[PDB]
């Protein structure tokens, strides 16, 4: 992460993000509403940082010193490039609605009334597509990509002192090669019940409550599709195991 | 320090993830209560051991039976929940969780952890459940359930209040050391 976004979502909430003179200009229920998008956007920032850590710490860091082979590195990270283009896009998104949204004179003072129309972009068309295929081949791939690290980890010692330097810093502390890897997979299915939350708050616009709607359906509807689309791959799996 | 893995399953409404977020934070959020838990790697040190021990929701996973399973691996300790106001998440435990993780999860503690007892008592939620013929659940009822299930043990906390909180995560520890 970047240190003005981090700063920006170090507060535990909206209400302790922007100044108290601004929160007390708000009635109680706004005041709900952006607790929980905040909650999101802050966890959608914690999401890419995640990926970075998988891309440039971990995946780049095996590449350069211990010059594994391209395919093994590509088994641990299946699709990590990927998902860190569709997630740091959205990001983004969701970042400039909040930059757009401030007061002028102040970078931490904003309220976020349209959150739904980008939510529904996000989940559906193309981008849905590509999220839909992505995590259908991520989560695929996830049990192979934990048995791969703990086969390197167990009989290879550069592999072991890479990872223990690595991941040594107490920042890491949470974040080693196969907690990232359930935390990208545990990502999709926590936006139905930040969504719901932001919902339950937004019946004041009726075309707000009618986009969180939508785009909760379409989040479900994703979710349904990856769902059927996973089957779990197994290094030196034979034909007939897969066929039965 | 030896590394641990520890999994909360249960029912939607079983309160999971207000207790991971309550024993994580060590304290019932006084501004906001989070939506979702991420994961937290806690510092434990129980009966003279130190662990590191990480925490994991499959709240969010409880209609996704493809995507659900893929939180299971490698784990020490399962924390299997259901809410003391609920007396239907508690009758979801032996026919759905329970065949559940003993497959993905042979030979891994169960512990059956009897959430909200703080509402055992409450005057609203004794009200509600009479309206349907129930009361809160007793807790012979959830011993017996544990008992039934081949539970490790049973116990009963408040994130709420944070009663009981420690010790659940205490004795996981234990349960993921043997
Ligand atoms: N017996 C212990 O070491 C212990 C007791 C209570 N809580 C603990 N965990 C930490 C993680 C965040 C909040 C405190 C650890």
């Amino acid at each position: 992460s970047m240190e003005m976004d981090e700063k920006d979502f170090a507060a535990d909430s909206w209400s302790l993000a922007v100044d108290s003179s601004f929160l007390q200009q708000h009635k109680k229920e706004v005041m709900k509403q952006q607790d929980v998008i905040y909650e999101l956007i802050q966890t959608e920032l914690h999401h890419v940082r995640t990926l970075k850590i998988m891309t440039r710490l971990f995946r780049t860091g095996m590449l350069e010193e211990l010059h594994l082979e391209p395919g093994v590195v590509q088994g641990l990270f299946p699709c990590v490039d990927e998902l860190s283009d569709i997630h740091t896009r959205f990001l983004s998104q969701l970042l400039e609605r909040r930059r757009q949204a401030l007061c002028p004179g102040s970078t931490r003072n904003f309220v976020i009334h349209r959150l739904g129309d980008l939510l529904i972009s996000q989940f559906s068309g193309p981008s849905a597509e590509q999220m839909c295929k992505t995590y259908s081949e991520f989560c695929s791939r996830h049990s192979k990509a934990l048995k791969l690290y703990k086969e390197l980890y167990a009989r290879d010692k550069r592999f072991q002192q890479f990872i223990r330097k690595v991941t040594r810093p107490a920042v890491l502390k949470r974040h080693g090669v196969q907690e990232c890897i359930l935390l990208v997979t545990q990502r999709i299915t926590k936006y139905p019940l930040l969504i719901s939350r932001i919902l339950q708050h937004s019946h004041g616009i009726e075309e707000e409550r009618q986009d969180l709607t939508t785009a909760l359906g379409l989040v479900k509807e994703l979710l349904s599709n990856v769902d059927e689309g996973i089957y779990q791959l197994e290094k030196g799996a034979r034909l007939q195991e897969i066929y039965n | 320090a030896i590394r641990k893995k520890l999994v909360i399953v249960g029912d939607g409404a079983c309160g999971k993830t207000c207790l991971l977020i309550v024993f994580s934070k060590d304290q019932f959020p006084e501004v906001y209560v989070p939506t979702v838990f991420e994961n937290y790697v806690a510092d434990i040190e129980v009966d003279g051991k130190q662990v590191e021990l990480a925490l994991w929701d499959t709240a969010g996973q409880e209609d996704y039976d493809r995507l659900r399973p893929l939180s299971y691996p490698d784990t020490d300790v399962i924390l299997m929940c259901f809410s003391i106001d609920s007396p239907d998440s508690l009758e979801n435990i032996p026919e759905k969780w329970t065949p559940e993780v003993k497959h993905f999860c042979p030979n891994v503690p169960i512990i059956l952890v009897g959430n909200k007892k703080d509402l055992r008592n409450d005057e609203h939620t004794r009200r509600e459940l009479a309206k349907m013929k129930q009361e809160p659940v007793k807790p012979e009822e959830g011993r017996d359930m544990a008992n039934r299930i081949g539970a490790f043990g049973y116990m009963e906390c408040s994130a709420k209040t944070k009663d009981g909180v420690r010790e659940v995560f205490e004795m996981a520890t234990r349960a993921a050391l043997q």
